[PDB]
């Protein structure tokens, strides 16, 4: 075909928007975790590099 | 034929699709708001 | 506070607690995090992947990252919404006590 | 005339005052013209059946110069 | 030209008709102008960043 694609050839950013979504949720869960490993040891002030 | 009853001619619906997706979603974007870069 | 929902199954039985800007600003750095976005690139070539056959191939490519940027966060794992509900709590107890 | 009428309560009669009688049935089936509009129920391509779609959605498109299917 | 072009499907073909034929490349690569803007990203000096 060289007519080109229909509205269909949209879903490929709704692919990248659901990944993103879904991107955002996997860093907030894998920062939860450094959290739960940094704050359980001793780390009461702040610095940089923690 | 005695009964030509309707087989062959059905009344088609078709159902949309409007899959949709905005850059993030509220609870993405609520709390990783978009900076363009 | 404010609240936010999804249907992310990651979150099935959490509750997350983060601190933000009560107002929000573009590239602030008092957001709890930030998203950094790039336009997608969406290319269309007819490639010939596999040396044998072609393929008009029309490709996204995401450009983007997550950065945190408070170090804060409480945790909570809710359960038993139905256990309480559905069921007695007071007087299912003092039926138990028939001597 | 029988063919305009029916469920006739008295019943009607004709006399079939003829030589050379012709029946062409070709459009008595009602089945016939159904099959003619569409022999199977007719279905949109799934490619024209999607309407998918995304808003604030930044895209840079990179086509080849002499490409004819554009986006 | 094939300076114009890009990615042509069909491509392209150029015959060279120059006795000669010089190339200055020197603000081709992109980045020369991102280190002749800032060789490293731009900060400031910690006393007027307060």
């Amino acid at each position: 075909t060289d007519e080109g694609p229909g509205e269909v050839v949209k879903a490929l950013t709704v692919n990248t928007n659901i990944r993103n979504s879904n991107n955002a949720v996997k860093r907030m869960l894998n920062y939860l975790a450094q959290l739960r490993e940094v704050v359980h040891n001793g780390y009461n002030r702040p610095k940089f590099g923690i | 034929n005695y009964n030509e009853k309707s087989q062959r001619d059905f009344r088609v619906v078709t159902i949309g699709y409007n899959l949709a997706a905005s850059r993030q979603d509220e609870f993405a974007e609520r709390i990783y708001p978009t900076t363009v870069i | 506070y404010d609240i936010v929902s999804t249907n992310n199954q990651l979150f099935d039985g959490k509750l997350v607690v983060i601190p933000t800007r009560a107002v929000q600003q573009e590239n602030d750095i008092l957001s709890w995090g930030q998203f950094f976005y790039v336009s997608t690139v969406i290319a269309d070539l007819p490639i010939t992947r596999g040396g044998h056959q072609v393929t008009r191939e029309i490709a996204a490519i995401p450009f983007n990252l997550h950065v945190n940027n408070i170090p804060f966060a409480l945790e909570f794992k809710i359960t038993g919404f139905q256990k309480v509900m559905g069921e007695t709590q007071f007087n299912g107890k003092l039926a138990d006590l028939k001597p | 005339s029988i063919e305009d009428q029916g469920t006739t309560i008295h019943g009607d009669v004709e006399l079939v005052v003829e030589n050379e009688t012709s029946a062409d049935v070709s459009s008595v089936l009602a089945e016939v013209d159904q099959i003619e509009n569409n022999p199977v129920e007719e279905v949109l391509d799934a490619d024209d059946a999607v309407q998918p779609t995304a808003l604030d959605t930044e895209v840079t498109i990179v086509q080849a110069e002499d490409e004819l299917g554009l986006i």
